[PDB]
RNA sequence: CGAGUGGCUUGCUACCUCGAUGUCGGUUCCCUCCAUCCUGCCCGUGCAGAAGCGGGCAAGGGUGAGGUUGUUCGCCUAUUAAAGGAGGUCGUGAGCUGGGUUUAGACCGUCGUGAGACAGGUCGGCUGCUAUCUACUGGGUGUGUAGGUGUCUGACAAGAACGACCGUAUAGUACGAGAGGAACUACGGUUGGUGGCCACUGGUGUACCGGUUGUUCGAGAGAGCACGUGCCGGGUAGCCACGCCACACGGGGUAAGAGCUGAACGCAUCUAAGCUCGAAACCCACUUGGAAAAGAGACACCGCCGAGGUCCCGCGUACAAGACGCGGUCGAUAGACUCGGGGUGUGCGCGUCGAGGUAACGAGACGUUAAGCCCACGAGCACUAACAGACCAA
RNA sequence: GGUCUUAAGGUAGCGUAGUACCUUGCCGCAUCAGUAGCGGCUUGCAUGAAUGGAUUAACCAGAGCUUCACUGUCCCAACGUUGGGCCCGGUGAACUGUACAUUCCAGUGCGGAGUCUGGAGACACCCAGGGGGAAGCGAAGACCCUAUGGA
RNA sequence: GCGAAAGCCAAGGCCUGUCGGGAGCAACCAACGUUAGGGAAUUCGGCAAGUUAGUCCCGUACCUUCGGAAGAAGGGAUGCC
RNA sequence: CGUGGAAGUCUGUUAGAGUUGGUGUCCUACAAUACCCUCUCGUGAUCUAUGUGUAGGGGUGAAAGGCCCAUCGAGUCCGGCA
């Protein structure tokens, strides 16, 4: 599986899945990614993210 | 009317003092059933990771499905049964009769013992056989020690010595079995005693925490609300009633917490292998790299990394053995991050 | 009850205000009790995903308001652990009003439901638009 | 109507204390009683079943959360297997609280000529002390047993280490016209308690990295202060719970009870002798402690001119002193360095762009740059430091 | 009752009151549940007109209650920061002390004993702790009564 | 900056609010920071703590002695160049 | 609409005055009434220095029996007094 945020492969037996209000789903690999998302930041704009570089 | 409530902490693990031996001492052994064999083994705690397993349980709706399981990695290199001690039944319980030692000794066993230079194995053996004829022979155990030198991550070279009982068929057969093992060089491994999937009882001296208060040591409440601001925060209400005019040992008080012996029951042995398959990237924090004989114990194990832990076939298992569980994945992800 | 097939950290207590994920006319629910639960001295009775709880209606239609009904916790913000180790958490805390036979009192369910709830309450599940 | 038991209420008495034994209620923490609310095992039933009612044994465990009231008590709500009662100076103020009673201020009602009163109401109204002894929780030093190392034994001691509930199969079955509706057993889970652990989730993380406000060091760069981080964002190790793991069955002997054989009393009789069964209770099992068990223990080896130990040195799987554990060149114990593994989020400088502006100037953007900075972890590595050497000892 | 004591016999109002014994009065509101709070009723144990009655905008470190928001007050505790605490050098008191004193369970005793009686337990010294007991220390009881006391 | 406000810094003064040394420095205590989910369930009582906040624009109820209530409430904005 | 700038007026740790809660710290104290946070007033019946007057059954008192030099339902000292 891949982190719907940064893009790195989520280590099996790890991570969190956040269920949105509309029913959409988001698999996070870590707290760091979840937290950056809560700040309203988009992964493409963060240079360390595997979505960007 | 003052609601009821269970007391704070158990009264069955006391006194809560510092353990006399850092090396655990089993106070009970498995029953004599199958073929003769050593009833225990030892290793050094390394750390933890998780493994994906195929549901083994025949009664689980999830039978056959992927399942994530916590695992504690324990380095379990070969040990050495350096002697056969014999016990005799007496009106005052069991007492050691004699011991049959060997010649082949590990290069550094002298860091702990005054290794035998002159011994008569046959005389000791004879004394044991005569005792058996008389029908005064109690159980049979082996003086065993570890080889810390084989475990790079552990600073010690000084071996840890412990006695492990030998249970089996007839006493005659298990006596012979014992002697055979010893005579060789006493070299034996985890494989010889345990099989992946079996339940074992792991003993160990817990992580020390020095002196701690009743809240941490016994689980008593902290002062609440307004009381918490008066000058008392983590102290119990009282040491007891007016009468009896004395403090009962049952009241939760400050003291040594941690560094106690514990025998955790029914620990499933997930896998017994050798190599570096279980090692974590960057290395096990505060331990090092595993690359040799190991054992993957389900869940947690008492004690800190590097501490000696003991294995023993479960004396009171709840479930039937489900041998060699299918390990589909073992995490090697760094424990730092 | 039947195993949930997931470990739950109860995220609710007696007195908590949660969303009524249905069209019964009740908008907000106040937890009063948890079915089959028995706590301990000073402990606030706790409820989480998959529990059948007794509730009172705080917000909604005049007729529904102040009524004491039963419900089933469908979603919770506090995480839950699935067999594969992954944690699952929702955007809000929600429950669906239920009757004696555990059939949803309403006709339609609003928002997603956890797959674990489906195992326990079939008719509640067979009314779910989304099951995550 | 008669006979009692208890010492929880109330009353009586005036034995004890007026050179003071700190109040009510609550709280917190420990032990206990049984006249048993639940749970186990049973008997009867106006016992079909299901659900009950009543009774016996039984104190192992449990008996919870809230709304009014200072309340105890009690009323009420939703849960529950059940949400039992009572003793411990009406347990518990050298523990807490201080809402009430019962100081000095004040109001109202009633009474009084009045001061002022009230077994009426009401607002406000203080909580001292550095533990000598004893007691217990944990930690040491000695002596006794009478050289050392290692391994054990088990007199005794503690435990609730486990209690309870829901669901499925049994089964829409037995039972019952129907309505309704079980059990043995085998399974899954939950709750309370217990012990341990940190791979996972979560918290912290005034290590660290970044952003940014004010001010000061002329600007830049780079920094100080803003309470012991200015604020904001992220967060490693560790420690943790909100996270994770583990916590029987079975024997033995009994109670109530169900029976067997059986006499006194040719019959009958569960009892008088004997015997088969039978409780969550008792014993064992299991966990923890335990050679100071004065019958002060056992075994193996080493040693008595030398075994071993202490000091010393480098360190922690240990730690308030002390203690404990490991390493000490025949070495990886600690540091440096370099890798690895991690945190943050793209450095200074320079180049290009940049709304504009004659120009000067210019917030900011892109590139160089997965950059820069940083690490409580691991590995490699004797480079540095574990050197020198002292002492006790049958 | 359809006058009588002793002059009159409670009017406007307010009322279960900071005044209501009965009392958690009854009805309603509000809450899952409200001896509270507010409104109405009100025969007021024992309301009421400058002993002022009722009422009232503004004001209030004044008494009670409700809601939104907030949150470690709580569920249920954790980690961290600073100063102590602990060890070392120096300085260096006080409280308290009839004697003895390693106590525990029971009993007895002026009826609330470390010291009496019977048992049980108990090798000595020392460190840290939280305060169960010494009816702990502190103050010739401020309650109560008594004195041919005081103010 | 509204400011004799805060915070920072000159001049000037001081390191004498006058005992130090050591232990990642334990329990416990005093001040205090941060705590997931829940959100007054705590308690006599929200005690304690927390929330809000400066300025501008919009907008502002019952009641009222017409003064007030009122900063009611509620909504938006806020830097740099 | 502007001007004007009233008020025992508002906000305000300006100075200054006061002292509500914490029933915090202290309670052989730093202190025989202290410390910290919180809180009230802050153009007026305001606060304050110095000088000055009122004296003990007497003062003084926006009244609490408050205050009159740590002394108040009758100050303090010595005497009556053994
Ligand atoms: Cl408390
Ligand atoms: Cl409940
Ligand atoms: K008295
Ligand atoms: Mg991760
Ligand atoms: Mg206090
Ligand atoms: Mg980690
Ligand atoms: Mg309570
Ligand atoms: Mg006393
Ligand atoms: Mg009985
Ligand atoms: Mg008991
Ligand atoms: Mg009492
Ligand atoms: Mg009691
Ligand atoms: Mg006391
Ligand atoms: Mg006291
Ligand atoms: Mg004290
Ligand atoms: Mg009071
Ligand atoms: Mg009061
Ligand atoms: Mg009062
Ligand atoms: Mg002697
Ligand atoms: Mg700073
Ligand atoms: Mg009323
Ligand atoms: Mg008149
Ligand atoms: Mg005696
Ligand atoms: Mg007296
Ligand atoms: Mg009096
Ligand atoms: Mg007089
Ligand atoms: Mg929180
Ligand atoms: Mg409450
Ligand atoms: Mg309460
Ligand atoms: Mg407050
Ligand atoms: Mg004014
Ligand atoms: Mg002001
Ligand atoms: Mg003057
Ligand atoms: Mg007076
Ligand atoms: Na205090
Ligand atoms: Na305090
Ligand atoms: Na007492
Ligand atoms: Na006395
Ligand atoms: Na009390
Ligand atoms: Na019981
Ligand atoms: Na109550
Ligand atoms: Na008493
Ligand atoms: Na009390
Ligand atoms: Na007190
Ligand atoms: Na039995
Ligand atoms: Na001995
Ligand atoms: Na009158
Ligand atoms: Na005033
Ligand atoms: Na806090
Ligand atoms: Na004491
Ligand atoms: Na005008
Ligand atoms: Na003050
Ligand atoms: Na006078
Ligand atoms: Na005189």
């Amino acid at each position: 599986r891949e982190c719907d945020y940064c893009g790195t492969d989520i280590e099996p037996g790890t991570g969190t899945m956040f269920v949105h209000k509309d029913g959409a789903t988001t698999h996070f690999c870590s707290s760091k990614c979840e937290n950056n998302a809560d700040l309203g930041r988009e992964a493409r704009n963060l240079e360390w993210t595997d979505t960007a570089r | 009317p003052q609601p009821s409530r269970p007391r704070k902490g158990s009264l069955g693990f006391g006194p809560r003092k510092r353990s006399t031996s850092e090396t655990p001492r089993f106070n009970s052994w498995p029953s004599d059933d199958g073929q003769p064999g050593v009833q225990g083994f030892a290793g050094y705690k390394a750390g933890m990771t998780h493994v994906v397993l195929v549901n083994d349980e025949p009664n689980s709706p999830r039978e056959g499905m992927e399942e994530t399981v916590p695992v504690t990695v324990i380095e379990t290199p070969p040990m050495r049964a350096v002697a056969l001690r014999a016990y005799e039944d007496t009106p005052y319980g069991q007492r050691p009769l004699t011991e049959v030692w060997t010649d082949e000794f590990h290069s550094e066993l002298d860091r702990t013992l005054d290794v035998p230079e002159d011994h008569d194995p046959d005389a000791a053996e004879e004394q044991i056989r005569d005792a058996h004829e008389a029908g005064d022979l109690g159980d049979l155990r082996l003086i065993t020690h570890t080889v810390p030198d084989a475990v790079p991550s552990v600073p010690k070279k000084k071996p840890d010595v412990m006695e492990t009982r030998v249970g089996g068929g007839s006493v005659s057969d298990r006596l012979d079995h014992a002697l055979d093992i010893v005579e060789d060089g006493g070299e034996h491994a985890m494989n010889d005693i345990f099989r992946a999937g079996e339940y074992a009882d792991v003993a160990g001296v817990t992580k020390g925490k020095g002196t701690q208060g009743p809240v941490k040591r016994w689980g008593v409440q902290k002062r609440k609300g307004k009381h918490a601001r008066q000058g008392w925060r983590r102290r119990i209400g009282n040491l007891g009633p007016w009468n009896p005019s004395r403090v009962r040992s049952t009241v939760p008080q400050q003291g040594q917490t941690g560094y106690h012996q514990r025998t955790e029951l029914n620990k499933r042995l997930i896998d017994i292998g050798e190599g570096d398959e279980p090692t974590v990237d960057g290395g096990f924090v505060n331990y090092g790299e595993v690359d040799g004989p190991y054992t993957l114990v389900k869940g947690s194990v008492p004690g800190p990394d590097k501490r000696l832990v003991r294995f023993r076939p479960a004396v009171r298992p709840n479930d039937q053995p489900r041998l060699d569980p299918e390990v589909r994945y073992v995490s090697n992800e760094s424990n730092q991050g | 009850m039947e195993a949930l097939g997931a470990d739950v950290t109860q995220g609710l207590e007696k007195g908590s205000l949660i969303t009524c994920a249905d069209n019964t006319g009740a908008r907000e629910l106040k937890v009063i009790s948890v079915h089959g639960y028995s706590g301990t001295k000073n402990r606030h009775p706790k409820a989480g995903l998959g529990d059948k709880i007794t509730v009172s209606v705080t917000k909604g239609t005049p007729e529904m308001r102040r009524q004491v009904l039963e419900a089933v916790v469908v979603r919770q913000r506090k995480p839950i652990r699935r067999p594969d180790g992954t944690r699952v958490k929702f955007e809000d805390n929600a429950a669906v009003i239920v009757d004696e036979n555990e059939d949803p009192r309403g006709t339609e369910l609003k928002g997603p439901i956890a797959r674990e709830v489906a195992q326990r309450f079939g008719s509640v599940a067979s009314a779910a638009t989304m099951i995550v």
